[PDB]
RNA sequence: CGCGACCUCAGAUCAGACGUGGCGACCCGCUGAAUUUAAGCAUAUUAGUCAGCGGAGGAGAAGAAACUAACCAGGAUUCCCUCAGUAACGGCGAGUGAACAGGGAAGAGCCCAGCGCCGAAUCCCCGCCCCGCGGCGGGGCGCGGGACAUGUGGCGUACGGAAGACCCGCUCCCCGGCGCCGCUCGUGGGGGGCCCAAGUCCUUCUGAUCGAGGCCCAGCCCGUGGACGGUGUGAGGCCGGUAG
RNA sequence: CUAAGGCUAAAUACCGGCACGAGACCGAUAGUCAACAAGUACCGUAAGGGAAAGUUGAAAAGAACUUUGAAGAGAGAGUUCA
RNA sequence: GCGGGCCCGGGUGGAGCCGCCGCAGGUGCAGAUCUUGGUGGUAGUAGCAAAUAUUCAAACGAGAACUUUGAAGGCCGAAGUGGAGAAGGGUUCCAUGUGAACAGCAGUUGAACAUGGGUCAGUCGGUCCUGAGAGAUGGGCGAGCGCCGUUCCGAAGGGACGGGCGAUGGCCUCCGUUGCCCUCGGCCGAUCGAAAGGGAGUCGGGUUCAGAUCCCCGAAUCCGGAGUGGCGGAGAUGGGCGCCGCGAGGCGUCCAGUGCGGUAACGCGACCGAUCCCGGAGAAGCCGGCGGGAGCCCCGGGGAGAGUUCUCUUUUCUUUGUGAA
RNA sequence: GAGCUCUCGCUGGCCCUUGAAAAUCCGGGGGAGAGGGUGUAAAUCUCGCGCCGGGCCGUACCCAUAUCCGCAGCAGGUCUCC
RNA sequence: CGACUCUUAGCGGUGGAUCACUCGGCUCGUGCGUCGAUGAAGAACGCAGCUAGCUGCGAGAAUUAAUGUGAAUUGCAGGACACAUUGAUCAUCGACACUUCGAACGCACUUGCGGCCCCGGGUUCCUCCCGGGGCUACGCCUGUCUGAGCGUCGCU
């Protein structure tokens, strides 16, 4: 909106770094069950609904 | 290079004052190099000086407050993070002399007619 | 705030500032362009810190 | 024209404390229906129930008769069985519906106001000294303050009480500290940590036995230990444990 | 019996909380919605609604290397009792 | 074996299972427009037809109708298919790379995926003010969470000047601060309420792959502080009297001196002043007509660059300026 | 040049419609008080310069026959300037 | 003998039914039975060398101190440690620490505006300015101080 507050500022970086990938070396450890991150967060759809 | 509280324990305030300033600066170096890429050996050290600065810090604030709950060792009012904190409830109970107070009627009853042993079928 | 950054600055590399100009990124870090006093250079301080 | 007491009433970033919210299975105080049944439906029933509000604890509430009974009487409160689907209530329809006594679990009794006698004999706060002070107490020293006679404390409350008269035998209970011996029932009270038996025996299957056969008596050893789990299958004896 | 004043533990209750034990109970469309990053993903402005989803192998020993193809994909070879 | 079903043979499978005597049950499916999951015919079928339109050559590339470059032909035709914002979105923006999946064909392309990068303010807005309204205290009601109401059943301003006292601090000269005493004092309800209302003050050039009235360069401006006033200038250096000196001028004394000019409207760089009172600005509807200024368009020319020139055309096309203060 | 747009200024017409508040700034009426006393001072709603500071938050991009809402790159809807 | 179609069988596809496994549920029972203004429940934002989620933690931010045990953690490097040393990891946890909202407490919720004291930068308290530290909510009890009343009285 470029008229944004800090909150919403500061809840829009924390979505931001919270949508990257899972690293690959997560896959190699032992007791792993994780194959993709299932919860990446995409602009056209689940359009997050503020 | 290790640091340990056994020595920081005997050690004056100034000298650790000094030891975190110096691992601060280390701690500032450190990350300057882990953005320039530096190494792993480099970028180990970055937990070692974070624990060796909570280290003195921890020192510094138990030596404090031990003094300062010294100082307050007999003082009919203290600061209250210096009282005792069990829980909201326990605070407001009674004083556990209050609980052993008993009245003149009850002490005169006590004394007239104390519980006596007894046994029976003989 | 922009004294303290001016301040902090001065302290830590021996340095004069002319002014700062700070943004918020959209990542939740705080960016501070630091103006160097025409007296002092900002490659030679930035050798002695070490970026390059 | 002002000052000095008292009574009512305000201001405080005045000194020291207290309540606010959360959980809410169980509990206490209010408010509080309609689905449903009556083969319809309005009293009734659903139901002092759900929904809503407030308030605590480890339990809460209740509780020591302005009682039950009518008997040759019982004797605080709470819970179990029975009383009893009974007395009773109810378009006397559908339906609703206790109490007493009896047998048990447990069992504990008490305190004020008033009435009156003691020189307020009473209580709170601030200063100093001594002890311990991490659930801030006890004693002493303060013509240092305040509360209180519009009533504090001692005796004393329905089971009677107070004071004298003079009959009888006589004088240990509680609180706060200083330390000490017995480790105090699941047969050493609670919590934590480290440990305590015996085949990897001989052949033979298998990728791998913990399988099969055999070994001074079902076989070799332990057994107050033959639960369990892990170990490349199905292990008392490989390991942790198990019993004590 | 002596109301219009007050206190009191025990026998009682405990679908929440802390830590344990057990089962003629179910065995991944069952059993709590949730055996798994579950009150999660996702839906609605909101009060709220709310999933699907366990299994290589004893041990990754998870297929070196050669060959066709741009690659996805194959043909050989190798591991494993498989 | 009438039957419900059962016993053997073969293959796969890799770790538990069954008979008999009794006990117990969440114990037998073909239907419930049953619940969940999966799979067929339809069917390689309907369909991939709203808004005029594409073609040639080259490059990258394994691969080109769809990418890029150049040329040609078209459309949107300044109420645009152009250039910028508000709400909303939230990294979709920029650079590089891949072509697993998506973009209902394809793709060497993408708003897809993976790495990194990017948003710079006294002057642009929030922040300040109040509007419609919302909502505490006082007060009342309510079993209660709370509700009514915003001046109504309030000891509602903790502020200020001048004077006095007391105290500290700083060359206790001089001043500040705080405390007390006297004195002065209407407001009108705490508070919230507009990124389009009110609200002082910044523009020009350059600059990035992506930011610039924000960065750099150059010119300004507003508010606040300014004590010891940093300076100059205004209050300012007038007259009379008694002397000295040829005179300019110098000395002593009395005073005036909080400005000056114009008949006037008013003007000149300033040109003491409190509690108090008055006024103005902020601060205003819709519509018509006319006039001034600017931007753009139009015409006659000069230059500069340029298409046509098979005939004509002193040719037609583009440009030809200066910020705030 | 009744040329288009913006702006400034006059002049009218309409209302049984009369077309915002506050913050903030300024001018004026008074003289409570101050000044030094004949070269100086108190004052300058500060006349011209000179010195210091201005903190916090937003700033990318789309803004629509593809970056918003309609389950979507949906012939729909969505407030403005040149 | 063709193609298509129908039944059966072998093999190969889609699908995940059945069986066997289970660090999960359901039910009953035992003991204990503890939140918060010294700041609860909950929420937000951050913290790892490489870290998205879960879990853990709070600028001392994948944990500090102390105690017990005693040689690791591990997906990879890096390594601290000499494991003849309070000594790696773990468990316990009694010391210390514990960002922002939230009963949430200076006023409102924008992370905007303030007042009262102290210290430092600037000063040589001089007020502007900057940084740091401690306070500033409501109701209510006891007590203190300062007050009002044509409330009831006493002296002058
Ligand atoms: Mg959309
Ligand atoms: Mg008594
Ligand atoms: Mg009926
Ligand atoms: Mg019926
Ligand atoms: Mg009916
Ligand atoms: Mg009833
Ligand atoms: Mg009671
Ligand atoms: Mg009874
Ligand atoms: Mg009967
Ligand atoms: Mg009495
Ligand atoms: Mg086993
Ligand atoms: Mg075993
Ligand atoms: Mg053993
Ligand atoms: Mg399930
Ligand atoms: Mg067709
Ligand atoms: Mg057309
Ligand atoms: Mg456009
Ligand atoms: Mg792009
Ligand atoms: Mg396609
Ligand atoms: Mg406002
Ligand atoms: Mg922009
Ligand atoms: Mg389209």
């Amino acid at each position: 909106s470029s008229h944004k507050t800090f909150r919403i500022k500061r809840f829009l970086a924390k979505k931001q770094k919270q949508n990257r990938p899972i690293p690959q070396w997560i896959r190699m450890k032992t007791g792993n069950k994780i194959r993709y991150n299932s919860k990446r967060r995409h602009w056209r759809r689940t359009k997050l609904g503020l | 290079a290790k640091i340990k509280a056994r020595d920081l324990r005997g050690k004056k305030k100034e000298e650790l004052l000094k030891q975190l300033d110096d691992l601060k600066v280390e701690l500032s170096q450190l990350r300057v190099a882990k953005v320039t890429g530096g190494a792993a050996s480099k970028l180990s050290k970055i937990r070692v000086v974070r624990k060796s600065i909570a280290r003195v810090l921890t020192v510094i604030n138990q030596t404090q407050k031990e003094n300062l709950r010294k100082f307050y060792k007999g003082k009919k009012y203290k600061p209250l993070d210096l009282r005792p904190k069990k829980t909201r409830a326990m605070r407001r109970r009674l004083n556990k002399h209050e609980e052993s107070l008993k009245t003149k009627k009850q002490q005169r009853k006590e004394r007239l007619y104390p519980l006596r042993k007894y046994a029976v079928k003989a | 705030n922009k004294h303290q950054i001016k301040q902090a600055v001065k302290k830590l590399y021996d340095i004069d500032v002319a002014k700062v100009n700070t943004l918020i990124r959209p990542d939740g870090e705080k960016k501070a362009y630091v103006r160097l006093a025409p007296d002092y250079d900002a490659l030679d301080v930035a050798n002695k810190i070490g970026i390059i």
